[PDB]
């Protein structure tokens, strides 16, 4: 290779494939021996002057390389990185905020070793999009929305390629099956000393919202008692409140509540938690 | 690796009508990674629909796609003079950019009576060392066509070479060049050469000789 | 506007090295996929290779493994193809591609290489006429035969360039001797043989050849 | 009893592509590395490529990288180096070299080399011109506008070398060389003793004979 | 990258001294440097290798020391059968492999004096339309030496070329030719040529000159 002074090549080969590591430009005849990570290896793994690895795993990637033998004047280095071709990637996008943009998540079911390079299209029937990233976040761009009730789906493609191969996925949908709220926030529960059987319950909406008096949500309620595991449903109507008149006496108590629009979106995820009893007379 | 299948391998269909294209797949088709493509007699390809179902910019209304999976057709509402040319899907998403055989459109007119000739070898050429005789066809359609050499009633075989040009312009019809080629030592042995063509505007095969020693 | 031009190909021997260069246009090439398709003579289409926008990523077909090596220049907007050692089956015209939804949207003029051995050699006219003599039916044919020329093409003119009507040139075959061969007919009237005078032209550009041959009965 | 021999060396324009051959023997022709070495006509040597042993790795020079390729064959032992787009500049002697199999690493063998002449200016006859002067005197013929080297200067048929003195060529401006002869004898000759030089010249086929007197 | 410094460029001695060599780099190298001989006419041919190596079948006399980045290249006694251009050649970077610019020994003798002549332009040389006169310069030592063009007294540049012979194996002594290149019309313009040298071994500068219509 070029002079003992530079810095080590990158070359990534596959898991278990065969590959050859020669000591540069060298000859076949010439006394060399090889170390990874400052150990010696057996010379029945040299053809000649060359490295002939079999079978490479996830533990023999690390640097390798070329010394005089029974010296330590360094010839050759190379950085050797095992890795596996990427996969079909997991498109999904969601509509956080439905009078805003939406944003669209991709990872690979199965990691890989390797850095990845990622590139996402979208297009809006025959248009062409930005999709101006803000996040803290990566491997998002967040589309914003410019027309609406436009009838017209959109089409999301992202593309991930690797030094082994290259793969891609699209999928397509509308604007109104993308749309799931956030759960709300701040669920607390407080006992009642004018019932026996009562208890206080009150939300609020979730803050990344940003207009909910044009767009109202309908919240599903499940309160249920520790012991029983039987769950309750109830849907309720417009409002951020609910009384309920068949609890315990005085065991405790788990609700959880979730949001969802009047004739679009999906239903939420369910809140933190809510722990209260009824007050007790003595 | 997928194998990209289009049926039918020649279309001939008269402009103004309907025309359906098929490219079947041997395995599903990821993400509908499909496009279709149109190429012309000596320019380049030229992207009609991608996605199978979204059509490019500057392509007309009448092209339109569809398919789910392996069977994707492509449908043209209605012919037109500069809408025949060859055809080719493209498949990705399970392999690398694949393409298919192609498929040929062409206009369809009446059948056409050949008019075949024959011409023996020159005099320089047979003073080189060599022999070719050239058997010609002209203005027949349609494509489909065979043409027999029969040196002394002995049928002949790998040692010809046939030549079509495209359609024309006005008339629509084809031209074959078939051209068996001898040399010196082999083409005075023999004494007289013919060349037997069928067809199907043709009742019976048509046959046309010469003697070698009179001309 | 946008478009692609291609350059750098020729007429070429087995084992030796050709360069191509993709030039880019009207858009931005820094921020785009680029693609090599090439496609033989009388055959479909076939993808080459690949390089993305940075240029660290580059993939190959599995018959060019090895011998071809692709690199571009974001700078120049040019895309480059080093090919070494060709053999008889790379003979295609390349492509270039930009690869907006794995469709391959734009596409070039491309670009012929010839790959053989064929050591160039000028044409030769044959006169072509029916050795019989029948006035029966009133229209006749004529013609002119050119064998053993390389490489692609030839022009082949009547009259020079003063009769079109009826003149059909047939393409170019690629005999077992590597030199192209091809023919030309003309159909007039059986009575216009013995009057008219009938001259084929051929020309040869890479070998700067005009010949011309007297055909009649 | 290593040999080392090149092919393929003559003068060319610079608007045609050239290629060496250099084909070893004496040695195992697999296990080294081949090098290329030119040198210019007055000048140092040069390195020019290198290619590995099994024929993986190739390495140009940036003063003839896009231009030049290296090759080889270890079953026949042949050296093959495909130079393109050649130029007046490349002119010089290239040397075919293997390297060692010790350390450091230096070039073992060697090959006696082949030149490759490049310029525009193609075959042309020489003519002379007698040289005299109008205590000891100096005779001679100059010769110019001939291409290519070498020429074969004599006098009186050989039977003359003492006081002979021939200048090498030199690459005038208009693609062609030139050079001189002269002979020193002393001036009690010029009454009796008459003197002519031989030019000959090989490619061009060319010989002329001039008597130089005064 | 690296770039290889040899001085001097020339030495002149005579048998028997010992001559010093040396060889700067552009950094730091620990051994990595080979010794070559090149004789006019031949394959250059290694000497040391690894800067302190002597290969097999060297003299003795030869020798090598230095290291990092200053080299040096010893000979004991000097033999009439050493005097050659010697090279230096790293070996730490690939590529590119770098040489030096070389080092030319020659042989060392007296300060002589030359014999200066001019030859007038023959009478074939009227007919063509150039006229090309020559100065001589023979036997003097060393190789520097200057010389002059003067027409009236008329200083010229840009119009001449000269070539020096090697080194004589007798007394090693030089010569050196200058060719002055007019047309027929400057030459008939003027009518007297003069050439002037200057040389160490000469006090004053030697004056052959001629006058045109005269010779
Ligand atoms: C070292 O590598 C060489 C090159 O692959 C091996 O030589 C090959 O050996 C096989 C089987 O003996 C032959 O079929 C090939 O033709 C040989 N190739 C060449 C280029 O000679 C050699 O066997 C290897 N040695 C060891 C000890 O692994
Ligand atoms: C040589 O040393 C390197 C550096 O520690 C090793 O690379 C690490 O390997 C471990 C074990 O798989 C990983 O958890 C680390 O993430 C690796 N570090 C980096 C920076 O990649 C390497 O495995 C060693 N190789 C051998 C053969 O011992
Ligand atoms: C993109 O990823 C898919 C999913 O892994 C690849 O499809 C697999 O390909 C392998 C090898 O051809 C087969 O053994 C699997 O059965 C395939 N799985 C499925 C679900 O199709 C595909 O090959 C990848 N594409 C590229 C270009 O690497
Ligand atoms: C592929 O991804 C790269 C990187 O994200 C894109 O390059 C960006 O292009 C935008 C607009 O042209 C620039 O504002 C960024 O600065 C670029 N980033 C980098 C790192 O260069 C590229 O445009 C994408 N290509 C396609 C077809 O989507």
């Amino acid at each position: 290779r070029h002079s003992p002074q530079e810095a080590p090549h990158v070359q990534y080969e596959r898991l278990g494939s065969d590959v050859t590591l020669p000591c540069g430009t060298a000859n076949w005849d010439a006394a060399v021996t090889w170390r990874v990570n400052g150990t010696d290896l057996a010379p029945d793994l040299l053809n000649g002057s060359q490295l002939v690895l079999h079978g490479l795993e996830l533990g023999h990637s690390g640097l390798y390389a070329c010394f005089h033998r029974d010296s330590w004047h360094l010839r050759h280095q190379v950085l050797l990185h095992v890795g596996l071709p990427p996969r079909e990637p997991v498109l999904s996008c969601r509509s956080n905020t439905y009078p805003k943009g939406f944003y669209c998540s991709w990872h690979l079911p199965t990691p890989t070793y390797i850095p990845n390079t990622f590139n996402v299209t979208v297009l809006h029937g025959s248009k062409i999009m930005v999709c101006e990233k803000d996040p803290a976040l990566k491997n998002r761009c967040h589309i914003r929305y410019m027309h609406l009730f436009s009838t017209i789906k959109y089409k999301v493609s992202i593309s991930v390629s690797n030094a082994l191969g290259h793969n891609a996925t699209a999928i397509t949908f509308d604007e109104f099956t993308i749309v799931k709220p956030d759960p709300p926030e701040n669920v607390v529960a407080r006992p009642v000393p004018s019932n026996p059987r009562r208890l206080e319950v009150t939300w609020q909406t979730p803050s990344t919202w940003p207009d909910p008096e044009s767009f109202p949500l309908k919240f599903f309620l499940r309160y249920r008692p520790l012991i029983l595991d039987q769950w309750q449903h109830v849907e309720l109507s417009d409002g951020t409140a609910h009384t309920i008149t068949d609890a315990y006496a005085g065991k405790e108590y788990i609700i959880q509540v979730a949001a969802k629009d009047n004739e679009i979106g999906t239903w939420s995820d369910w809140s933190v938690a809510a722990h209260a009893t009824p007050w007790t007379e003595e | 690796e997928i194998v990209l299948t289009q049926s039918p391998g020649t279309l001939s269909l008269s402009p103004g009508e309907r025309a359906t294209l098929s490219c079947r797949a041997s395995q599903s088709v990821s993400s509908s990674y499909l496009a279709w493509y149109q190429q012309k007699p000596g320019q380049a390809p030229r992207l009609l629909i991608y996605g199978a179902s979204s059509r490019a910019t500057g392509i007309p209304d009448r092209f339109s796609g569809s398919g789910s999976g392996t069977d994707f057709t492509l449908t043209i509402s209605r012919l037109e003079p500069e809408d025949f040319a060859v055809y080719y899907c493209q498949q990705y998403g399970s392999s690398p950019w694949t393409f298919g055989q192609g498929t040929k459109v062409e206009i369809k007119r009446t059948v056409a009576a050949p008019s075949v000739f024959i011409f023996p070898p020159s005099d320089e050429q047979l003073k080189s060392g060599t022999a070719s005789v050239v058997c010609l066809l002209n203005n027949f359609y349609p494509r489909e066509a065979k043409v027999q050499w029969k040196v002394d009633n002995a049928l002949q075989s790998g040692n010809s070479q046939e030549s079509v040009t495209e359609q024309d312009s006005k008339d629509s019809t084809y031209s074959l060049s078939s051209t068996l080629t001898l040399s010196k030592a082999d083409y005075e042995k023999h004494k007289v050469y013919a060349c037997e063509v069928t067809h199907q505007g043709l009742s019976s095969p048509v046959t046309k000789s010469f003697n070698r020693g009179e001309c | 506007q946008v478009q692609l031009v291609e350059s750098g190909g020729g007429v070429v021997q087995p084992g030796r090295s050709l360069r191509l260069s993709c030039v880019a246009s009207g858009f931005t090439f820094s921020t785009s996929v680029m693609h090599w398709v090439r496609q033989a003579p009388g055959k479909g289409l076939e993808w080459v290779a690949n390089i993305w926008y940075d240029g660290i990523n580059k993939f190959y077909v599995d018959s060019v493994k090895g011998r071809f090596t692709i690199s571009r220049d974001n700078s120049k907007n040019t895309l480059y193809l080093q090919m070494n050692s060709l053999r008889a089956e790379d003979t295609a015209v390349y492509y270039c591609a930009r690869e907006f939804w794995s469709a391959f949207d734009l596409w070039g003029q491309g670009t012929m290489v010839t790959v053989s051995s064929a050591s160039t050699k000028g044409p030769s006219v044959f006169p072509l006429a029916p050795c019989s003599r029948s006035t029966s039916e009133s229209t006749a044919a004529l013609g002119c035969l050119v064998k053993d020329y390389f490489p692609e093409p030839v022009t082949v003119s009547w009259n020079s360039g003063a009769l079109t009507s009826g003149v059909h040139t047939f393409p170019a075959v690629l005999q077992s001797s590597g030199l192209y061969s091809l023919s030309s007919v003309v159909t007039v009237p059986s009575s216009s043989l013995g009057t008219k005078t009938y001259t084929c032209n051929v020309d040869h550009k890479p070998s700067n050849t005009k010949v011309d041959k007297r055909v009649e009965s």
